[PDB]
Order: structure tokens, then C-alpha cells, then sequence
């Protein structure tokens, strides 16, 4: 099946203090992100940086894994992906309410955003109150270079059969370490609290506090790079326990080539590698 | 309400779109008269919540009507609605306000609650509850986190309906979480201007303790005197008047708050304000009322 | 402004089974290398991998580092690099015996193998015999492409005044875990394994056993464009301590880009990559 992938982190907007999920980017075929006026740009390549995988492995050889949930609503997968962590001790018993009731939050759309006037990065708290994060709030690159009809356009580059796959990423102060779920269900369900055009399938869950070399976007940019590949994808389907998967992880990572900081021309720079890579994808 | 006849209808498949034409669902009934035994046998066909009729209501909108909560307690596991709006939109939140039920803002807690949502007139639940301004209503809403005081297609902000209502418990509640005390309205009406046509005198001090200017002049010059003299409610222009409020403002129609209690032929209140009220502005009916959220 | 840096790895020859240094790449702003003809290819920018980065800052966070040291011959070098891993407790002192003799080898160019024949990796034992690795080989990905006059050429580009470095991996079976030095002389020295005229100020040092996702090949290319980099190198250069080449070292990485494989690759989606390489060359300069 083809997938569709979709990315929401947590933000709040400006007119009052509320949390709640947003996208900020697709990979229908290439990434696609969204700017802060609202409008997508265009579709570009998907280059990462060496902490978000260096995260990302650390992370999924300590995560947590659901294959076949029986569920139909979102808030059942919360409860048994609730469970589990405090079974793998995870998190502390005294945090399930808190998370239980960040999950659970209203999940709002493109067409809203002109409506709530803009929205601004919301790490949560033990009591529920909102404040602004005790971080650089730097914006990205990419929003910084990609953006300074669309739905029936995007309809016909839907594939007529396809299963999405959601990513939901932040940031919250009152846990202890960065925590994953990667969860599966059983037969593809239309969730009602998250209004995506075709039914979810996979279901990923990075959370924790603000820690050094640690950046949620971009980690969460690397698992939607890592959903959007073939045979990575294709072990998903056929894994049965962690152990494929973080196979799978290191035969992935094992066919990538990283780029140095070189002052050489640029498109002479980038033309130079283009064999080396198909000779890389025929070898992986 | 007999279960084990429901049991019997279940073998033989009775579809759960049963629809009336008054747009009643099979849950509507069970959320009604509390029969809710059969809640389960629902669910055996595995019943889905979300199920809007003409007038667009939930499970939990005819629920809260008449509250069976330890229904409604497991519905929300069961795939709840958690921001249903009717077909007025409105969500459950300022409804179970209205209603007022003991538990059901605990209700809402187990999962919790939005308490800004707009609905097709724009009023928030935070505003419909602070209408009601119930006593159990000041202590949790302070869970929810919320704009304190919120406007409406008028600009009416929580504390402005306090005082229209005159209810000294939220009227406090309000100006100690940090509301504005002289909000205005798109015309420009302040809680003031809105207590002093309602003449209470309870929800005019207490906003004179909140500090809302004695003075505060709409888009078309009427203050709270002239509304305390065009209601005839001579407790609130007294009350004005002695705490500095000035008697001699025209208004964009030349009338002052003597012509106006003239004109309207209130005597007990002619006398303290003409008086009062230095020599009309201008040698001479249009009147001020302050806006409310329609129905 | 301009170094030339030299990489020799521990192999056997062709002609009889014994252990010695050859060379495998060079580096003057650019990666050239040599297959089994004995000729260089052509020069090109150097691709890194995963893994041999990583397990440079894994092997680097617990690297000894020995700062203007006054040294000018090998043996002193050999003597006192092995008494700093013996300090911080890197390798047992048992080891030692070997490891003398595992440095005291011959170090021959590519023109001398003609007649030797041609050389094949080779594992050092505790014993002192060569011997066949365990795990798996792979064809390089580097010499494939790219190998399959150049002298006055490389004397050309280097300007006539100019300090080298060297990087000597190999792989010891006697070992417990992958182990680093990094030693910067006092003053510049000529030393008997590089035939060029230059002279040597910085040197590397990196053994270790065999274990998975390591290629010493590839960490040692690893080290090679670490110490290529303008910036790293001034840094070296006026560096006191560990945690300054540690944090040199952080912002190396990054101001790295990684790409990663995909389904079907093209070059005009990936002309869009231009600005945000500068951008991080920008902020690369920018310290």
C-alpha cells in the first residue's frame, strides 16, 4: 500500500492561551511544509541533520511498539499506549493524567489558521497552564527558504489506494526523558478526532522535555523521511516484533551518505554525487 | 426499557439508524429516561456516538438535558464527542453550564473542556456561564484555562452580562481573576453603562469598587447616567452622581440625563438629576440601550 | 592555509606473508586514491558515511590528547605515545611488546609494489603474524567509481610552505575497544615514512578490534576530512585542551547536511539543495 504522511506538533495561539496540534508539513511525494501565512510552498528534496538520527536510533532502541491494536477511536489507542509506557516505566505513574489530557485536545486544520490569527510553540506543564518555552525560538531553515485548488490538486496526486500515517511530536517540562510509541493497528480505521482524507494505519508518538542536541521538528521531519521509503515500509508491514525493525533502522542508516562542509562550488558539489548514490541504491 | 427484549432485537440485526422525523437516535431515548441497561447491548454492535440528527444534536446534548451521567462517563472512553456544537452551535460546555449539574464540569474534567468556543452568535461557554454565574461555576472554571472575559458579536464580556444579571458572586469571581472591569460592547457600553440600565445598585457599586470609570461615554455619548435616567432607576443615578459622575454630558442626540428623565416623566428622579445636571447643551427620541445576544 | 594529510593503513603484500605500512589516500583540499594498478585516480570531494562519523565521536570523546609535545624522530614518538595510552589506562601494559614492533614497520609508496606485487588487508594477532579478518569485506564504494603528471601536480598545489599530517589505521585482535591519539608537536618534524619533502606537526593514531558497523577504512577517511577543514585545523592549531576540540568538533557536525537514500534519484530536484548548503556554510563561517 502507499502511504501518505502527515506531521502536527504542539503549538498555541495568540488570542488565547490554548493548546492544540498543528501540521506543519506533507510527503505526499516530496516534503511539502507550511509557512507561517498560511500557504504551502513547494516540493523539494528531504535533507536531514546527524542529531535527528543520532536521536531517532537512540530513541527507537529504547521505544515502545504496538503491532495489531484493535482500536476505531483515538482514545483508546491513548489509553493502551498510556498503559504500556507506564508498564515499560517509561514515565511516572502521576503523569498519565497529564498526557491523557494533552492527547486528547482538538486537532484543527489548514482553513482555521487565518481564523485563530496565528499560533505560537505551547510546552505544556504540570498544573496545565501555558507558558512560553525556555528555549531559542528560532525559526527553521526550510520555512526560512521554502516559503518567503490545492485540495483537488492534491486529490489527483493522492493514490486511489493508500493508508496515512500520522506523526504528533512536542515538547512537555514535567516528564524526565524523550519517550517513543510506535504503533500499528490491525485493520485500517477513519479516526473522528483527526480528519485525514484517507484512513491512518501507523501512529507515531515522540515526546519528552527540553534536553541538549535535541530538536522535535526535525526528529520529527527524520520519522516522516523514514515512513516515506519502500522497503522501510514493507518491513513495517511485515514486522512482528522491535528486532525487524531496528534491523530494518540500521540496514536503512547503513546506505546514506553524509556531506561535509566543503567550499567548493555548490551545483558542482551536488552534481559530483549522483553516481555515487545510484551505485548506493543499487547496492541497498 | 426491556432489556432482554433488546437482546432478542439484536439477533436479528435492528439497524441503529432509526431514524425519526424529528431526528431522534436510538442513544436519545436512553439519554432521556435514564433506561440504560440496554447501553451496553448498544455497544455490543459496536454503537458509534457521533450520530446528528436535523437539529444536528449529540448523545451528550440530549444527555445534558436530562443528566444520567454515569452513562455519559463511559460514553467519553467510548469515543465521546468531545467538541459536539448543535445545530446553533453550541457545544455541550455552556449547556451543562446552563443546566448546571454538579458533576457534569467534572464531567467534562475526566476528558476536559473548551470553555471559548464561538458559536453562531459568537458567545463563548465562558460567557454563558458567567450569565448563570452559579457558585460551584467561579471555582472550577478556574481549572479550565480560558480568556478571562470574552466578546460576542455585541462585545458583551462576561463581567458586561454580570452586571446585567446583577450577580454580585460572579461580578467578584470575575474582577479578582483580572477581567476588565470597564469592557465595552461594539456600540461602547461598559459593565457600568449596562448595571445603571439595569439600575442595580449592588452591581453598580461593586463595579465602582472594580474601579470602571463613572464617566465612561458611548459611541454616541450616553454614560451610565443617562441610562440610569432613561430606566428611571433613581438608586443607580444616585449612586452615580455621588461617586462623581457628571450630570452635564450631552449626548449625540442633545439630550442630557435630566432631559431624558423628563422626557420619560420620572419625577423622583428629575429631581435629584435636573438639578444636578447644569442647563441643557442644546435647545430641543431616540433612546440607549445597551446590546444583548440574541436568541 | 593549505596541508597535505596522509593516510597509512597495517596490510600484507602479495610477495610473502608479513605485515607493513602502505598508503591509501592523500588529501590537499581534495580525496585522492589508489587501487590495486598502483595509480592515483582522480581527485573529487569526499563523501562521508554514517558510521564513521559516529564511531569517531564515540572513539573521540575518550581520546588521550597530547598538546606540543618536542619530539622530532618516530621512535621517541612511538616510546611516548604508548606510555600516554598506558596512563590513561587505554590498553594494557602487556600489550605493549607488540604494539612497539606493530609501529616500528616499513611504510612504502606505491612504486615499490610493482615488484612486491600488490597488497591484501591483513589483521594484527597477539602473536605478531598477519592474519585473515573475521567478519565480512565489501569492494570499496570510492575505488569502484572513481579508479575504476599527477606528482608534479600535487607539488604544484602545495604551496612551498606547508605542514603535513598523518593518520595510521589498523586493526589488532588483541584489543578490547578502539582506541585514539592525538598528538601536535612542539615544532615541525621530518619523519622517515613519508618520502615528500614536508615536514609532520599533527599525528593520529587509531586501533581497535573488530566489531560491527566499523570500517577503519572509512575512519580513517573520517579523520582525514576532520583534519582537512580550515577552521578545525586553526583550532587545532591554537588548542589548549579536550573539550575545545570537543566543541570544534560539535560544530563540525553541525553544520553537516545528510541526505538520505530514496526511490528515484534526479538532479533537478536536488539543484534546491544549493542555498541551504551555503546557509550552513554561512554558519559554519559565521564562528
Amino acid at each position: 500500500h502507499k502511504v501518505y504522511v502527515e506531521l502536527q506538533e504542539l503549538v498555541m495561539d495568540e488570542k488565547n492561551q490554548e493548546l492544540r496540534w498543528m501540521e506543519a508539513a506533507r510527503w505526499v511525494q516530496l516534503e511539502e511544509n507550511l509557512g507561517e501565512n498560511g500557504a504551502w510552498g513547494r516540493p523539494h528534496l528531504s535533507h536531514l541533520t546527524f542529531w535527528s538520527l543520532l536521536e531517532l536510533r537512540r530513541v527507537f532502541t529504547k521505544g515502545t511498539v504496538l503491532l495489531d491494536l484493535q482500536e476505531t477511536s483515538l482514545a483508546g489507542v491513548a489509553n493502551q499506549l498510556l498503559d504500556r509506557f507506564i508498564f515499560e516505566d517509561q514515565i511516572r505513574p502521576q503523569d498519565r493524567e497529564e498526557l491523557l489530557r494533552a492527547l486528547l485536545l482538538k486537532h484543527s486544520h489548514a482553513g482555521e489558521l487565518e481564523a485563530l490569527g496565528g499560533v505560537k510553540p505551547a510546552v505544556l506543564t504540570r498544573s496545565g497552564d501555558p507558558s512560553q518555552p525556555l528555549l531559542p525560538q528560532h525559526s527553521s531553515l526550510e520555512t526560512q527558504l521554502f516559503c518567503e485548488h490545492s485540495p483537488s490538486g492534491i486529490l489527483e496526486k493522492i493514490p486511489p489506494d493508500s493508508e496515512a500515517t500520522l506523526v504528533l511530536v512536542g515538547r512537555a517540562d514535567f516528564l524526565e526523558q524523550p519517550v517513543l510509541g510506535f504503533v500499528r493497528l490491525q485493520e485500517a480505521a477513519e479516526l473522528e478526532a483527526v480528519e485525514l482524507p484517507v484512513p491512518i494505519r501507523f501512529l507515531f508518538v515522540l515526546l519528552g522535555p527540553e534536553a541538549p542536541h535535541i530538536d522535535y521538528t526535525q526528529l520529527g521531519r527524520a520519522a516522516a523521511t523514514l515512513m516515506s521509503e519502500r522497503v522501510f515500509r514493507i518491513d513495517a508491514y511485515m514486522a512482528q516484533s522491535r528486532g525487524e525493525l531496528l534491523h530494518s533502522l540500521e540496514g536503512f542508516l547503513d546506505c546514506s551518505l553524509v556531506l561535509p562542509p566543503t567550499d567548493a562550488p555548490s551545483e558542482q558539489a551536488l552534481l559530483s554525487l549522483v553516481p555515487v548514490q545510484r551505485e548506493l541504491l543499487r547496492r541497498r | 426499557g426491556h432489556v432482554e427484549t433488546v437482546l432478542a432485537l439484536l439477533e436479528k440485526e435492528a439497524s441503529q439508524a432509526c431514524m425519526t422525523k424529528k431526528g431522534f437516535t436510538p442513544l436519545h431515548v436512553a439519554a432521556k429516561y435514564g433506561k440504560v441497561r440496554v447501553a451496553e447491548l448498544l455497544l455490543e454492535r459496536d454503537a458509534h456516538p457521533n450520530a446528528a440528527g436535523k437539529n444536528g444534536l449529540t448523545p451528550l446534548h440530549v444527555a445534558v438535558h436530562h443528566n444520567n451521567l454515569d452513562i455519559v462517563k463511559l460514553l467519553l472512553p467510548r469515543g465521546g464527542s468531545p467538541h459536539s456544537p448543535a445545530w446553533n452551535g453550541y457545544t455541550p460546555l455552556h449547556i451543562a453550564a446552563k443546566q448546571n449539574q454538579v458533576e457534569v464540569a467534572r464531567s467534562l474534567l475526566q476528558y476536559g473542556g473548551s470553555a471559548n468556543a464561538e458559536s453562531v452568535q459568537g458567545v463563548t461557554p465562558l460567557h454563558l456561564a458567567a450569565q448563570e454565574g452559579h457558585a460551584e461555576m467561579v471555582a472550577l472554571l478556574l481549572s479550565k484555562q480560558a480568556n478571562g472575559n470574552l466578546g460576542n458579536k455585541s462585545g458583551l464580556t462576561p463581567l458586561h452580562l454580570v452586571a446585567q444579571e446583577g450577580h454580585v458572586p460572579v461580578a467578584d469571581v470575575l474582577i479578582k481573576h483580572g477581567v476588565m472591569v470597564d469592557a465595552t460592547t461594539r456600540m461602547g457600553y461598559t459593565p457600568l453603562h449596562v448595571a445603571s440600565h439595569y439600575g442595580n445598585i449592588k452591581l453598580v457599586k461593586f463595579l465602582l469598587q472594580h474601579q470602571a470609570d463613572v464617566n465612561a461615554k458611548t459611541k454616541l455619548g450616553y454614560s451610565p447616567l443617562h441610562q440610569a435616567a432613561q430606566q428611571g432607576h433613581t438608586d443607580i443615578v444616585t449612586l452615580l452622581l455621588k461617586n462623581g459622575a457628571s450630570p452635564n454630558e450631552v449626548s449625540s442626540d442633545g439630550t442630557t440625563p435630566l432631559a431624558i428623565a423628563k422626557r420619560l416623566g420620572y419625577i423622583s428622579v428629575t429631581d435629584v438629576l435636573k438639578v444636578v445636571t447644569d442647563e441643557t447643551s442644546f435647545v430641543l427620541h431616540r433612546m440607549s440601550f445597551p446590546e444583548t445576544v440574541d436568541e
